[PDB]
């Protein structure tokens, strides 16, 4: 009886037992598999039926779409580009010298032209899988240490930060690279500032600006973004940045990326951001449930489409992003991801439904000004919403001082 | 008329029948100490003393001249007190009918009396208490006057008794403590109430006000901010209908007017309805054999906001014109957080519930979930009507920042303006007491 | 003993930067080579202590009206020799050090030492409290640059260390060590440890 | 106080304060000139392929080994004047010295260049072994200067130094490598028709090519900074005219 | 030659003229032009000053000195003073004293008021009727082991005006005293040699102010007297010197001359109806003397009072018999006393422990309404401590709790 | 034209006077605590960069530089004194000018003026004029720019701080470790705008 187990270990928690100490860990694990059970002391004696765990568990089911056709992805990529470039003595060579090739194949699999979605899939879970393993026990290693120290109680959000670190990476990231982003997005950015919930950078987004700006070989160029031994390749931002519009070539199959093709995630880049369409089916149930702000998503929407537009009309004879559309800005890089998993964090974004909208233009705007006008970047997502989270409260604030005026006024 | 749109009607089981039948004997009543703002009692009565109807028991240390009756005749049989010796209920023993009396006055002289001869009445006969003043929802001072006095002949919350019924017995002395409150007050008075008709009272200065929408549209808060914003220099006072009718029987006939009509009804009671009791009633002989067996909370007021009548506090507050039944929640769920709740009631769209239109639940006192931080996910602009920045305030509140709190606009809230964004808190936030306490230091800094 | 208390209470119990604040801008900009702290450091030292002795000197005759023209006076002709000196002698040194070097001027401690202590106190006690507040400014400058010069370079006063992988060794430096917030995150946990090992300096909860 | 003493005490202190730091400033001088020069007299010897420790070994074989001359751009000769004290840097951005370059001209990015520059002849004996090429261009980040050692026939190169440079030590940085630096040790800048052949190679270059040196990995803006440096600075309006009187003999 | 030159005489020439241009625009911008300030608009007691320094300094100049005490750090609070014309904003370092309420009619702090301009001042309690008296010492005896009774006397046949409850400042000179010289008796010296006490002395060579209580009550003409307690180094750290004015006070002796000043007071009774509690200890005997003697000879009231008063031994009591010829007289003043070391030679049979327990178990825990009383205390902050906390324990509130602490 | 507006653009955005060059450290971090007084003190600083700059590179231009003078004389070696004394004497003018005749906006901002009086980021503001030889009219519109950036990175910081009410800081973060913790974060934010070739 796991109710009777539960309720009988107690007493080795509660103070002056066994094993006081871990009574945090051991209150997490029964609260989890159970309801608190408890009930209401004053004012309102009936309660809403949402809370954290629920509000987080619904973000968390949102990526499953997302995380598995990156997965599958991956995996097509990788047997593409080594089927491209090897063939057989060297490509047998080549597996014989990999664990995730090898594994794949003991594992039933075959890393032949001709694999199959289940294979395919398996490539990309074996890339998958160990760094979502990481990060999480890495981060949750730091978040017991903070709540035992401060005798806290673990909380849910980090179940959501571990994983979207995990879908915005390369395939290839290495796990000590790994383990020290996540360990620097979840003490630096949130734990010093008093948990989920007392931050104001977005924890996920913080770690990875670590990656970005430490070791920026790992996690750019053209040797991360395809898990092919020896595979070297561009990706369609960077090669809309040499050539414009007709330098978008697969050069694995040698056929022409097509607007369909980046819509549905047919292309290279990090694990979860590529399928477009899964990324707005996933958000869809999330916007419906009442959790994520279409305020911030229209916003974003709005300044994305008119930066690109003016740009478009300015024109440009030597820059070819000046003349990406707004419908090709939206299907490439981590344009959506970001837009609808990660401008959307409730803590991070303002409180005002005015300054929703303000915050989601500018972080609309700054992504397309970074991708056409920063020529060592070729996205801008992740530095917008970090830059947006630093004037969020501005917004807030000037709503607030309007808002003070009009109550002078004896009008509110 | 004022449309509100952003609020809530708590779709709880259990819905009064409006109709109105005589309640179960009452033997005992009691003045609560507790709920009034700021009081400090000082007794005139002692065990075992007799006792007349609008006879003294108590008056204000910090309130000069503001006096507390009794509402019956009868003993004085206990006098509770808590922690720190803080006065919890002065309980009498009903016994007898001998009374203190006053002035009476013809219907038609009530509009040209003395603003000083009816405060002098009202203050002797204990009847001062029902108006209240916002900010700090406390007593008036006897000295004191306001431009404004909100009337609420209308009330939204949930499972209450529909005011017209009650009015439609009491024309006369409605349109008399009308009269009154308009000779009473220095400015206008404000009839706040719905779409439908009531007695109206033919002074200039009286004037009816529609209000349209869901809970919080029943508010003297609501009124309040859309008729007369109040602030530090604008003090309004706020009475319900009930306590107008009591004011016209008073200055019609000389008696201190006693007789209630409150709603008894929640998902446990067996036959929901309006019963006749009075004031101070103990409710655990008020609910005699009229629950559904188990363990149960008896609610003084509303379930949004109310206090648990239990052991000393089990009386019926001098604010409360309803009582509220409901189990309580103490079950645990294998996975419960992870259903997909057909029978699970929110503001947000994550259960099956909010599929079913129409459905009714039979709630309890559970609370969904742990205390955590606040994540906000816009469910508090969702019921607040007023024109403020909701999460702002509440996390002023949160944080005690008395001072952002009251330029974001404390200062014309009261406890039960929170309510429903407690209700819909994913932290469990209690922002009633939040609040209070941020008042209180408003108040005590002068 | 008094020397003692003196020239060696600003290192921990009254820290220029990390209880008062001042001096943080050389502390931000100058960390990324130990050779640089140390040569700033040793500056910025000599320049307070001469300031204040020649402050304390003639602290009887001072204007009230031009007191802060005289003391500016006093203090750029100190750090216009010393930037002198460094050219003709470090000049590597003074290449890196940038603009840097004549910051010295609005550096907050030099300033703040000569208002509070020089102005009222004797000349030898000026010089002496001028030394430890060098002394203490030192401290943070030379913690900082370690770490930062060691985790972005494998380097230590541009001796090998940590093998790089770039000369065929086993470490990969950090990139964000070399750059503006490590400089930040640095200063404020060596205040975190310092306010834990000594809790008196704890701030009050607004 | 009485403005008397403010005055006398003010006139004092400046007195003493301004004769200490005019002595001080004005007796440093030639010193802080000879560290200057330093600096850029190492960097010559190095990529001249000749060892020296200490300023008194720098200044004793570099007065001895290096001839520095003016070079003019248009017509490839020689010009008189004190090259050993030329400064081509400020003199391109003075209008009466520079001139404006176009948009298809300017390959680099540099926006100007000095109407004359100036070139390091090594000496052994009276005979001439090598030239020493000043180039620079524009980087990802900074502006990127360097020395290009080429031999008397004009074509082959001897060695290659980055002195000044910006990029991020990891990707771009790599241009001060010694292992990257090799490379360049007896490639031709020029094809067998007088074209400018040097040419960076993305993902490496083939083993035994006489015009390819292996790119930066990972850092293409880079490598294509490099390749459009080399491209102006062998062409035209380059040292173009310079090399083709220096394979002519003209040394 | 020619550079070190230019150099010297462009420096100088710069700073000249920076100097000369900062100077002449100081003379024609800055007012230098005498103002005044006034004090409840009267054309007298005004004062002119130039445009700077403090306030305080300012009054000080006429003598006002607003019942100022240790002059820095805003450590007393007491020079409170209210403006009434367009002055500046409040430092932030007033609110610690000046609650919000206060802050709206003016009032602020004369030690933080910085002056440029005229303006209008408004002096709370009229006082302009402070006086400095020369008086001589009529008797320093020690009523217990480290508090003694100081009596002074009144010249010309005047006597002081205050109020029951009050207290006096005392100024000193420059002086040098030696705890040896003290003339403690046998009977409390037991615990001085004890202690080694005498092993301390004191000097300043600066006159230096103190405040004092004052115990008797105003009819008590012609003289005035104080119980002061003798101020030792503190036992954690008994190194550093003893107090100063305690000490030097402890040194005189019968036809000694002396000089007080500075008579307020703000620990006066309410008149009410209500019951009235004394509590004291130690020191604390003077206000309540004079208060229980103001309230029974001089009024005359019929209120109930009582007091209570914690010791350590019997030759730690004093004014036992003025006491009970209160107590005999009339019978609406009752005295209760309990000491904590009851010692052989006592033969006590009172009431023991400390004086807060003693209170609560034998008169307020069964109290009809402690609530309705008045509790005037005075006497050690941490008796005073526990004394509040058992009187909010049992729903006290602050408006009943009159405290005045030695020292804050 | 665009000429001045890049430069505007530049030194407001590209080229961060406070999160990109670190002057001006401890005032930015000690009156960060309110919106209103960041505000304030930022006007102050665009006020007292914008004049200062200026007149800096006339003297500069007009007496310091090589043979500005005389020919063969160079005066070099006083720009630090003379600097300084400018901007010394001009601030403390300027603030009794305020004082006197402008009652208001010595409230408003007259009162911060004693804290810039001697400041890093003007200092360095003059001195990066010097090196990057820029004409009158680039001298006034830098001045400008820096003082326009120094006052957004300010006031953000202001109201992080002030969101940060609700935080729970371990005991011995509280204040300059935690505000030290929130300038890093901004600097890394800034970091977007590091690539722009402008
Ligand atoms: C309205 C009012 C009424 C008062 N009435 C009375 C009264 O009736 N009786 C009475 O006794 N007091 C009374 N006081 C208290 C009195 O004013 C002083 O608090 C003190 O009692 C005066 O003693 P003193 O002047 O001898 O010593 P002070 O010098 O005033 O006391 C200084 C204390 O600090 C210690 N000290 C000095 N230097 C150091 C150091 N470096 N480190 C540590 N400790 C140090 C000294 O040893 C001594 O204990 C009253 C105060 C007020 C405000
Ligand atoms: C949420 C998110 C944010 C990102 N932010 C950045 C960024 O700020 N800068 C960047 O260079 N790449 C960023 N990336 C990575 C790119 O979107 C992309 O995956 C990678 O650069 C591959 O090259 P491409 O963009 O040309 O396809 C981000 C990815 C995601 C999912
Ligand atoms: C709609 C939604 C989006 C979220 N997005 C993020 C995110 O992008 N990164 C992250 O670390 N946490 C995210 N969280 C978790 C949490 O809100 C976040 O870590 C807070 O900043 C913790 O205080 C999200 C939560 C919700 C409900
Ligand atoms: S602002 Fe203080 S050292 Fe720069
Ligand atoms: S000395 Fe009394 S307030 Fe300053
Ligand atoms: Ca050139």
């Amino acid at each position: 009886g796991l109710k009777k187990f539960l309720e009988d270990i107690e007493h080795h928690f509660e103070p002056g037992g066994k094993h006081e100490k871990w009574f945090a860990l051991y209150e997490a694990a029964a609260t989890l598999f159970y309801t608190p059970g408890l009930v209401t002391k004053r004012s309102s004696h009936v309660r809403d039926s949402v809370d954290l765990k629920r509000i987080m568990i619904m973000v968390w089911l949102a990526v499953f779409p997302a995380m598995f056709w990156g997965m599958y992805n991956a995996g097509g990529q990788a047997i593409a580009a080594l089927n491209h470039l090897y063939s057989g003595d060297q490509l047998a060579a080549i597996v014989a010298g990999n664990w995730h090739y090898w594994l794949t194949e003991m594992l039933g699999g075959t890393m032949s032209s001709d694999a199959g979605w289940g294979s395919k899939m398996l490539l990309g879970a074996t890339y998958f899988l160990p760094i979502y393993a990481t990060v999480f026990i890495v981060g949750a290693f730091w978040e017991v240490l903070f709540c035992m120290v401060r005798k806290h109680e673990v909380n849910e959000g980090f179940f959501v930060t571990s994983i979207l670190f995990a879908l915005i990476v390369p395939p290839t990231l290495p796990l000590w690279q790994a383990a020290l982003g996540i360990t620097f997005g979840v003490v630096v950015a949130k734990e010093v500032f008093g948990g989920t919930g007392r931050n104001f950078l977005n924890p996920a987004l913080a770690g990875r600006a670590f990656l970005f700006f430490a070791y920026p070989a790992q996690i750019s160029g053209d040797l991360v973004w395809t898990a092919a031994d020896g595979y070297s390749g561009a990706t369609a931002l960077s090669q809309w940045a040499q050539g414009g519009a007709g330098a978008l070539i697969n050069n694995a199959t040698g056929q022409t990326i097509t607007w369909m093709d980046a819509f549905i995630g047919n292309i290279p880049g990090s694990i979860g951001e590529v399928s477009t369409l899964a990324l707005m089916i996933g958000a869809a149930f999330i916007v419906y449930m009442g959790i994520a702000s279409w305020r911030i998503i229209g916003g974003v929407m709005i300044g994305m489409i008119l930066l690109s537009t003016l740009f478009n009309v300015i024109g440009s004879d030597t820059n070819a992003m000046f003349n990406m559309p707004w419908h090709w800005h939206l299907v490439l890089g981590g344009f959506a991801f970001g837009m609808f998993f990660m401008a959307t964090d409730p803590v991070s974004a303002s409180f005002t439904n005015s300054g929703k909208w303000a915050y989601g233009i500018l972080i609309g705007v700054m992504c397309v000004l970074i991708r056409v006008v920063n020529p060592a970047y070729p996205e801008g997502m992740m530095l917008a919403i970090l830059f947006a989270n630093l004037f969020a409260p501005l917004f807030d604030h000037v709503v607030v001082e309007r808002n003070i005026k009009r109550r002078l006024a004896r009008y509110g | 008329m004022i449309t509100i749109k952003k609020g809530l009607d708590l779709p709880i089981a259990g819905t009064p029948s409006q109709v109105i039948s005589d309640g179960k004997a009452i033997k005992k009543v009691a003045l609560l100490g507790e709920e009034y703002v700021g009081m400090r009692p000082t007794m005139h009565v002692r065990v075992g003393d007799e006792v007349k109807k609008a006879q003294i028991l108590f008056e204000d240390k910090k309130n000069p001249g503001v006096k507390f009756t009794s509402p019956v005749s009868g003993k004085v049989v206990e006098i509770n007190r808590g922690a720190k010796r803080v006065l919890q209920s002065v309980v009498i023993e009903v016994a007898g009918d001998d009374q203190v009396t006053f002035d009476k006055f013809e219907a038609n002289q009530l509009a040209s009396l003395n603003r000083d001869a009816i405060k002098t009445q009202l203050v002797e006969s204990g009847l001062w208490t029902a108006f209240r003043t916002r900010p700090f929802s406390k007593v008036p001072a006897i000295d004191s006057t306001s431009e404004a006095i909100f009337v609420t002949a209308m009330d939204t919350n949930p499972l209450a008794a529909e005011p017209t019924v009650v009015i439609n017995e009491q024309s006369e002395a409605f349109v008399a403590g009308l009269d009154v409150l308009s000779a009473l007050t220095t400015g206008k008075v404000y009839v706040c109430k719905k779409g439908t008709s009531l007695p109206r009272s033919q002074q200039p200065n009286v004037e009816e006000h529609v209000f349209d929408g869901p809970h919080p549209a029943g508010l003297a808060g609501t009124h309040m901010h859309f008729l007369y914003p109040v602030s530090a220099d604008h003090v309004a006072w706020s009475i319900n209908y009930q306590d107008v009718i009591a004011v016209g029987q008073l200055f019609l006939t000389g008696e201190l007017y006693t007789q209630r009509v409150v709603s008894l009804a929640g998902p446990v009671v067996n036959k929901p309805r309006l019963v006749r009791t009075v004031m101070g009633a103990s409710l655990e002989q008020l609910v005699d054999s009229e629950i559904m067996p188990g363990e149960v909370r008896i609610i003084s007021g509303s379930v949004l906001s109310g206090t648990k009548a239990t052991g000393p506090h089990a009386y019926l507050g001098r604010y409360h014109l309803q009582v509220s039944v409901l189990r309580e929640g103490r079950d645990k769920e294998l996975f419960g957080w992870a259903m997909p709740g057909k029978n699970k009631f929110s503001v947000t769209r994550s259960f099956l519930g909010h599929l079913f239109k129409g459905q009714v639940y039979n709630m309890t006192t559970t609370t969904n979930g742990s205390d955590r931080s606040m994540v906000p996910i816009g469910n508090y602009e969702k019921v607040m009507p007023l024109d403020m920045e909701p999460t702002l305030l509440l996390r002023d509140l949160c944080a005690g920042d008395s001072d952002s709190a009251v330029r974001l606009g404390a200062l014309e809230l009261d406890e039960e303006d929170l309510a429903l964004c407690t209700f819909v808190c994913p932290g469990k936030y209690e922002y009633g007491q939040l609040l209070r306490e941020c008042l209180d230091k408003i108040e005590k800094e002068g | 003993k008094e020397l003692k208390k003196s020239v060696l209470a600003p290192v921990l119990d009254n820290n220029p930067i990390a209880l008062q604040v001042l001096g943080v801008c050389s502390a931000l900009a100058v960390t990324t080579k130990l050779e640089t702290a140390f040569v700033m450091t040793l500056a910025v030292m000599f320049v307070t202590a001469l300031s204040n002795f020649f402050v304390s000197l003639i602290r009887n005759h001072i204007p009230n009206s031009v007191r802060i023209i005289v003391q500016m006076a006093i203090i750029a002709s100190l750090v216009i020799v010393v930037d002198q000196i460094l050219k003709a002698y470090l000049y590597d040194i003074s290449k890196q050090l940038s603009v840097f070097v004549g910051l010295i001027i609005t550096n907050c401690i030099v300033m703040g030492r000569a208002e509070a202590f020089a102005m009222k106190s004797e000349p030898i006690p000026s010089f002496i409290d001028g030394i430890g507040n060098g002394l203490g400014y030192g401290f943070v400058l030379m913690t900082v640059g370690f770490f930062r010069e060691l985790l972005g370079s494998g380097k230590l006063f541009g001796l090998e260390v940590l093998p790089l992988i770039s000369n065929g060794g086993w470490y990969q430096p950090n990139g964000l060590m070399l750059l503006a917030p490590s400089a930040f995150f640095l200063i404020g946990f060596m205040i975190w440890a310092i306010r834990t090992f000594k809790p008196e300096q704890v701030e009050a909860k607004e | 106080d009485s403005i008397k003493k403010t005055l006398f005490v003010v006139i004092a202190l400046s007195l003493v304060c301004s004769i200490i730091v005019s002595a001080a400033a004005v007796g440093l001088r030639d010193k802080q000139k000879e560290n200057a020069a330093l600096d850029k007299q190492s960097k010559i010897l190095q990529v001249a392929g000749i060892e020296a420790k200490g300023s008194k070994q720098i200044v004793e074989l570099f007065n001895k080994s290096i001839e520095p001359r003016l070079v003019d751009f248009n017509t490839g000769d020689f010009v008189e004047g004190d090259a050993a004290n030329y400064d081509q840097r400020k003199a391109a951005k003075e209008a009466s010295e520079s001139i404006k370059l176009t948009a298809e001209q300017d390959k680099a990015k540099i926006q100007r260049r000095a109407n004359v520059g100036v070139v390091y002849l090594v000496k052994d004996g009276d005979k001439t072994s090598k030239v020493i090429l000043p180039v620079h261009g524009n980087g990802l980040w900074s502006m990127m200067y360097a020395f290009v050692a080429v031999e008397t026939d004009g074509n082959t190169v001897s060695g290659l130094t980055y002195y000044e440079q910006g990029e991020t030590p990891g990707l771009g940085g790599e241009v001060e490598n010694p292992a990257w630096r090799a490379q360049w040790v007896g490639k031709k800048l020029f094809d067998e028709n007088h074209k400018p052949a040097i040419k960076i190679v993305k993902g490496g270059a083939p083993q035994g090519s006489e015009h390819g040196v292996d790119g930066l990995s990972g850092a293409t803006l880079t490598s294509n900074g490099v390749q459009n440096t080399f491209d102006f600075w062998l062409g035209d309006m380059g040292f173009g005219p310079f090399l083709t009187k220096v394979r002519d003999g003209g040394l | 030659m020619s550079t070190i030159i230019f150099g010297v005489v462009m420096f100088t020439l710069i700073i000249l003229a920076l100097v000369l241009v900062i100077l002449f625009a100081k003379s024609k911008l800055v007012p230098t032009g005498d103002i005044t300030i006034s004090i409840n608009g009267d054309p007298e007691k005004a004062i002119v000053t130039q445009p700077g320094g403090k306030l305080l300094t300012a009054l000080a100049g006429a003598g006002v000195f607003v019942s100022s005490a240790c002059g820095g750090g805003g450590s007393c609070g007491q020079c409170r003073v209210k403006i009434k014309s367009g002055g500046g904003d409040i430092l932030p370092t007033e609110l610690d004293h000046i609650s919000k309420g206060e802050a709206r009619e003016g009032e602020r702090l004369a030690c933080q008021v910085a002056v440029k301009a005229d303006m209008d001042l408004e002096l709370p309690e009229e006082i302009f009727g402070v006086k400095k008296w020369e008086c001589t010492v009529i008797s320093n005896d020690n009523k217990a082991t480290f508090i003694k009774e100081l009596k002074l006397a009144i010249p010309d046949g005047e006597s002081v005006p205050f109020r029951a409850g009050g207290y006096i400042q005392i100024e000193a000179p420059a002086h040098h005293v030696k705890y040896a010289d003290f003339d403690v008796p046998e009977k409390y010296r037991g615990d001085w040699d004890k202690f080694n006490l005498f092993r301390y002395e004191s000097k300043v060579d600066e006159p230096i102010i103190r405040a004092y209580s004052m115990a008797n009550y105003p009819e008590e003409f012609g003289i005035i007297m104080l119980n002061v307690r003798i101020a030792t180094p503190p036992p954690n750290n008994p190194n550093v010197p003893p107090g100063q004015m305690s000490s030097y006070i402890w040194s005189l002796k019968a036809g000694d001359k002396c000089t007080i000043s500075g008579p307020f007071g703000e620990f006066f009774a309410k008149d009410t109806d209500a019951e009235m509690v004394f509590i004291g200890g130690g020191a604390g005997m003077a206000p309540m003397r004079s208060h229980i003697f103001d309230q029974l000879k001089r009024l005359k009231s019929k209120r109930k009072m009582s007091y209570w008063y914690g010791a350590r031994s019997k030759r730690e009591m004093f004014y036992v018999e003025d006491f009970d010829g209160l107590a005999a007289e009339n019978d609406n003043f009752v005295w209760h006393c309990a000491l904590s070391d009851p010692q052989p030679e006592d033969n006590w049979t009172g009431y023991t422990g400390f004086i807060h327990n003693v209170l609560y178990e034998n008169y307020l825990k069964d109290h009809e309404a402690p609530e309705d009383c008045e509790y005037y205390m005075c006497g050690p902050p941490m008796m005073n401590a526990a004394v509040i906390n058992m009187l909010k324990n049992l729903g006290v509130e602050e408006e009943n709790i009159l405290l005045d602490d030695f020292g804050g | 034209m665009e000429h001045y507006i890049s430069l505007l653009v530049k030194s407001i955005f590209i080229e961060n006077m406070a999160l990109s060059f670190f002057l001006g450290m401890c005032t930015f971090l000690a009156v960060s605590k309110k919106v209103k007084t960041s505000f304030g003190l930022g006007i102050a600083v665009i006020v007292v960069l914008t004049i200062s700059v200026p007149v800096n590179n006339l003297v500069y231009n007009l007496v310091l530089k090589p043979d500005a003078l005389v020919e063969g004389v160079d005066l070099s070696f006083l720009n630090f004194i003379t600097f300084i004394g400018v901007i010394a004497a001009l601030v403390q003018i300027l603030e009794m000018i305020l004082d006197r005749f402008f009652p208001p906006l010595y409230n408003a901002l007259g009162i911060f003026l004693p804290l810039i009086t001697v400041n890093c980021a003007i200092f360095g503001g003059v001195s990066f004029m010097v090196q990057r030889d820029y004409s009158f009219a680039e001298s006034v519109v830098y001045g400008f720019g820096s003082g326009v950036g120094w006052m957004l990175a300010i006031v953000a910081l202001a109201g992080i701080r002030e969101k940060m009410k609700y935080s729970d800081v371990p005991p011995g973060l509280r204040g300059l470790g935690i505000t030290f913790i929130t300038a890093g974060l901004m600097a890394l934010g800034f970091m977007s705008f590091s690539g722009v070739q402008l």
